[PDB]
This record gives structure tokens, C-alpha cells and sequence, in this order.
């Protein structure tokens, strides 16, 4: 959606329409201190043709 | 460069953004730098309009 050669989007920037940012506790941070990476998942999209 | 060795007579870029993308050029500089009229330390901020 930002094409090849352009800048990426932001996620939950501090604005009028936003949300609380996402917290990590200590134990998940210590697991992130190992080689365990974050998986992004998409449930379903709603679109038109 | 100087020569081309064959009938190309054109050059290829590394970035091909369209004309919807422009880089605005500052002018009337006069040597007077950006941190001169306004005092910014190592960890301060400055807002844009």
C-alpha cells in the first residue's frame, strides 16, 4: 500500500483517533532477550471488488 | 561517464518516484544556521508548521 520507493505507515500514533500502546512485562521481555521473535497475524480483511 | 560503447545514449537512475513526490528546497539561508536563533541543547525538541 505504500509502494516500492516510499515510506512505511505508523501504528497507533498519538493523535485524536488512537489507542493505548502495547505493554510488555518483564518475562516476555526476557524471552525477547533470547532469539524468540514476534509473529504478526491477520484475522480477516473487509473489502470490495 | 564519458563514453557508452554502444547505441544506448541514455542513463538509468536508482530511484523512480513519480511526480507526486517533491523535495522542497530551502533558500535565503545567508549563513545564519538553524540552531542559531533558537536555543536547542542535546535533548530538546522543536515543533513544525
Amino acid at each position: 500500500y505504500p509502494k516500492k520507493g516510499l515510506s512505511p505507515l505508523a501504528l497507533n500514533t498519538m493523535d485524536q483517533f488512537s489507542s493505548r500502546l502495547i505493554p510488555i512485562n518483564y518475562d516476555q521481555l526476557k524471552k525477547l532477550d533470547a532469539g524468540k521473535q514476534i509473529k504478526l497475524e491477520t484475522t480477516q480483511v473487509s473489502g470490495n471488488f | 561517464n564519458v563514453g557508452y560503447q554502444n547505441g544506448f545514449t541514455a542513463n538509468v537512475t536508482t530511484n523512480y518516484s513519480h511526480t507526486t513526490d517533491n523535495s522542497t528546497a530551502v533558500q535565503d539561508s545567508n549563513g545564519e544556521s538553524w540552531n542559531t536563533g533558537l536555543s536547542i541543547n542535546k535533548g530538546e525538541s522543536a515543533y513544525i508548521n
